């Protein structure tokens, strides 16, 4: 099976540099030319160059040939591309993709990268129990509140994954260097409280897992 | 790394066809539907770099898209280009003279699957043995299928892999441009 | 160099309903040509190449077409699947570059919001602060008012709202807001609410909770 | 805006030159210590674009660099340029057949100055009475001076201007492209 | 006589846009085209582009595309380029020049352009008087201190211009969002303090004219 | 594209003596190559244009020629005059590209410096700061050493330095040392001293103050 493999975020600091990869899977690597895309908010896509993976030769987006370094390691099958000078506009998602045959036929998950001065905060967790005395209808609804932390991302999900319908995870908002995300379930009433529900909230830039279960008040 | 000889060159286009020769190599492009390779005999295989000067086409052009390798002497040109098909770095240019085409090898048939293996290195359609090999595919090539012929016998081109996955004795190119 | 402008920049189409989404690029670029599908928060995925070609895996209800600086994507009989953003990317010269994009929209019923209230967890009580949540789910269209009162009065600062994408299955959206308050000031007064107010009716749907019950 | 029509072109370099043709146009550079543009015969001027396909040597090219304008079916080639000479929107292109070469007009000199004034539209070398313009200059130009041949008289390139400052009837070109 | 006008400086907050111009004077507007070119150091020149007087048609270097937009006013003689959403890496000089036939002959002075979220703080100037008792030789330096401003570009004369021999203004140098820049001038013992010397320092930024008379201890 | 190759980044050369410097294109650009001089805080100004043409008004000692990628920039019987950085820029193809440049300093004579020392103003005081000056004048070579001493013991932070370009006449040198310090911390001491160690000497030149006098 082919698969690209890459760090899910990078938090680094105005002015400094920072080194992503690229881990290849499943293919022959020589064959395909490693490219790099570059993925902003009101900017769209944009390619930033290509490798290739015999030679080493690097072909660049002229826009991006003094920001961006292209490198590449055939034995261990992996690519890098190194930013330098990192600022705000350089706060992305960076791709990396194999054309396949005129087509990015097989992509990367993307590297979240953030450049901010702002200092990395572990977030709180507090889990939402509906108001007190009965609920609405046959269903409840529990929530589950992340709040305060930095940078991106953090991963929420219940029961371990094992409860997915039902569930609306809403994207973080960022307000004074932290950001706040929330996220919602509803069970049958005959599955709460009857059976624990649990939200689970993982950090990875502070090192951070929190299990929440939601206690009725 | 360096530039070939121009006093021995000649590039023309008119009317339908395009051509970039020299004593060695003669490069035919041709428009039929789109402007695309049709063509390519290389007397010797060259290692230098075919002047700007003496070039068609020649405008905002990535080299991984060019059938035949700069480094070989391949044009920078959007004529020295084919659907379907990257450059052929792994080509059979050791086996002296080559001629690229776009057609079938005798005996041979070339099928488009997902399933078939990624590019390597340019295979001949008879092993060491001399057996030869009837089914060949390709997961995002274009058709009729790129064709080497040298003095050794017919290859396919990077992008066409043996549809039996399963050969043993296998005539694979060992250059890399 | 080559720039693709893609249109439209936004559409929205019911369910069975048959889309064209154009690309036209500023220079002939001779069917080197990609449609990539993405829904964020995934990496895009092929749909088509050299202009024409559907990439494995995808429905027979796709179609793709066109010539020198003009194509089309056309998607026959829409699905609740075919949401999300459609781009599309030349192969011809360098560098490489891609359209604006086409996010799709999955038209449907009009849904009423179910909406759900929740007071500040004893932790956040602990920690000095006090956010009250408000849960606005499944509704369509996306557009929909959030408004906070305390003891009946308005509060405007302090308001976090956050959209989801358009689901998946039932094309329907949800969006949360959050007031965040200190601990004084949520013990400085007793009754919360949260009105929505959609096109689905004039009468906003309420839901509310009084501080010392 | 529009593309020539490719099915009356001919493209073709051999040896030291090179030659961009169809039936109108004939546009000649040639290799004498470097490639520049030696002659160019517009029989009628064109108002297209002239084809990448069927261009020789057109990579990195800053459009304004062009003696020929591309506007008006120039080839987007670093044949298309001369030393010392900007794109030549202002030449007699309104005058219908014209010639461009590399030399003095009967009568005329050329000399560099930075005084001279700076460059302007065409003018030709007789007035509208018929009287002769014997000194003409250039501020940075190279020889020998850019001259067009029309039905109505010799002109000079845009970059050449009369040495006389003070000349009251000039016949100079109204076109801009 | 050709010559090329555009302002001294302009300050930008980060993420802002900002319009420069350049006013040409001397020449036919229409015969040269307006090419426009970034000095920042370390980075040493880059051209951004060109635009043609005659049609408004721009062409521009690949890398400054989407940061640059080159306009032209014909009627008026004037050039314009504005760069939007600019970072830290946009702080630069920028000149405007025209190829009067395959080189730039004449320049612009040059727009520093400064990018930062500081505020413009006017400057403090001190006189730099000799220490008290005599004075080495028969000749005397004094000084002029300019303290706490921002953002650049100060000017300092001696006597309205009219002391230039002997002069020594020193570069600016920045800390914690304030520059701090001094001059000496070396004149006859016979001449100061006999006759007055003071130092004028103009910082356009705070519309400051500030003249200090270097008096004796 | 083409790239500008420079060398030597930096020359230093006596007034007479006959300099080259060297300009490398990664690609041939046909002669379309121009010479420019800059010295800060000034615009540049246009030497040679063609390679090998000469602007209006460049003095006969200075040459250029060079064909291909290689070109070279000859000044004859360098003058002082000449100092400043020297680029080179194609007029080829786009974009339009530059040499990294070349510092030209005008070797010259050994130096002592000329030190003089200024106590705070009245005003500084006024203001609660406390900056002494130290103006190091008119000396080469360009590298040199200043000390601070507050009653004989050496002080290092809240020092600001400050050196002029090379002299357009004398060829020499100057740079600034600030020392600044709050009012509290400067009224603690009382002898101010700078120091200044040159090449030219092992015996540091030294100004000095007494703060109560």
């Amino acid at each position: 099976q082919v698969q690209l493999q890459q760090p899910g975020a990078e938090l680094v600091k105005p002015g400094a540099s920072v080194k992503l990869s690229c881990k290849a899977s499943g293919y022959t690597f020589t064959s395909y030319w490693m490219h790099w895309v570059k993925l902003r908010p009101g900017q769209g896509f944009e390619w930033i160059g290509d490798i290739n993976p015999n030679n080493g030769g690097p072909s660049y987006n002229e826009k991006f040939k003094r920001k961006a370094t292209l490198t590449v390691d055939t034995s261990s099958s992996t690519a890098y591309m190194q930013l330098s000078s990192l600022t705000s506009e350089d706060s992305a998602v960076y791709y990396c993709t194999i054309d396949d045959g005129y087509r990015f036929g097989y992509w990367g998950q993307g590297t979240l990268v953030t450049v901010s001065a702002a200092k990395t905060t572990a977030p709180s967790v507090y889990p939402l129990a509906p108001v007190c005395g009965d609920t609405t209808g046959s269903s409840v609804t529990l929530g589950c509140l992340v709040k305060g932390y930095f940078p991106e991302p953090v991963t929420l999900t219940w029961n371990s994954g094992s409860l997915s319908s039902g569930v609306h995870t809403f994207p973080a908002v960022l307000q004074s260097d932290l950001y706040t995300l929330s996220s919602s379930v509803t069970v049958t009433s005959s599955t709460w409280p009857s059976q624990s529900i649990t939200c689970n909230v993982a950090h990875p830039a502070s090192s951070t897992k929190v299990d929440k279960k939601i206690e009725p008040r | 790394t360096t530039e070939c000889d121009s006093k021995i060159i000649g590039t023309a286009v008119k009317n339908n066809l395009a051509i970039h020769s020299d004593l060695s190599y003669w490069i035919e492009s041709r428009l039929n539907d789109t402007w695309k390779l049709e063509r390519a005999v290389l007397g010797e295989v060259k290692s230098c770099t075919w002047p700007e000067t003496h070039t068609l086409w020649g405008d905002g052009i990535l080299e991984s898209d060019l059938i035949i390798p700069v480094t070989l002497a391949g044009p920078r040109s959007n004529h020295n280009r084919r659907p379907g098909y990257k450059t052929q770095n792994q080509g059979p240019w050791d086996e002296g003279r080559v001629e690229i085409d776009f057609d079938y090898c005798p005996g041979t048939t070339v099928t488009l699957s997902e399933s078939c293996g990624h590019r390597g290195p340019a295979t001949r359609t008879t092993t060491e043995s001399g057996k030869l090999i009837t089914d060949w595919c390709c997961r995002s090539c274009t058709l009729p299928p790129l064709r080497y012929q040298t003095d050794s016998g017919c290859w396919y081109g990077m992008e066409i892999r043996p549809q039996r996955h399963d050969e043993k004795t296998l005539v694979q190119s060992q250059v890399n441009a | 160099d080559i720039q693709m402008t893609q249109s439209p920049a936004s559409l929205s189409a019911s369910v069975g309903e048959t889309v064209t989404i154009t690309c036209r690029a500023s220079g002939n670029i001779h069917n080197y040509l990609a449609w990539y599908q993405q829904k964020q928060g995934k990496s895009p995925q092929l749909l088509v190449y050299n202009a024409k070609t559907l990439a494995d895996g995808v429905p027979s209800r796709f179609s793709a077409s066109g010539s020198g600086t003009q194509y089309s994507l056309k998607i026959n009989s829409l699905q609740p699947e075919d949401f999300g953003s459609y781009y599309c990317q030349h192969f011809w010269s360098t560098p490489r570059t891609f359209g604006g994009g086409t996010k799709l929209e999955i038209k449907r019923a009009d849904a009423a919001p179910t909406v759900s209230i929740f007071p500040p967890s004893s932790e956040q009580l602990t920690s000095g602060g006090a956010s009250v949540v408000c849960f606005l789910n499944n509704f369509y269209p996306k557009d929909i008012n959030v408004k906070w009162k305390i003891d009946g009065s308005e509060r405007q600062n302090g308001v976090l709202n956050s959209w989801t994408d358009q689901d998946s299955k039932d094309s329907t959206y949800s969006m949360s807001s959050t007031l965040t308050l200190t601990k004084d000031e949520y013990e400085r007064h007793n009754s919360y609410t949260c009105e929505a107010t959609h096109k689905t009716s004039t009468s906003p749907i309420v839901k509310s909770f009084n501080r010392n019950e």
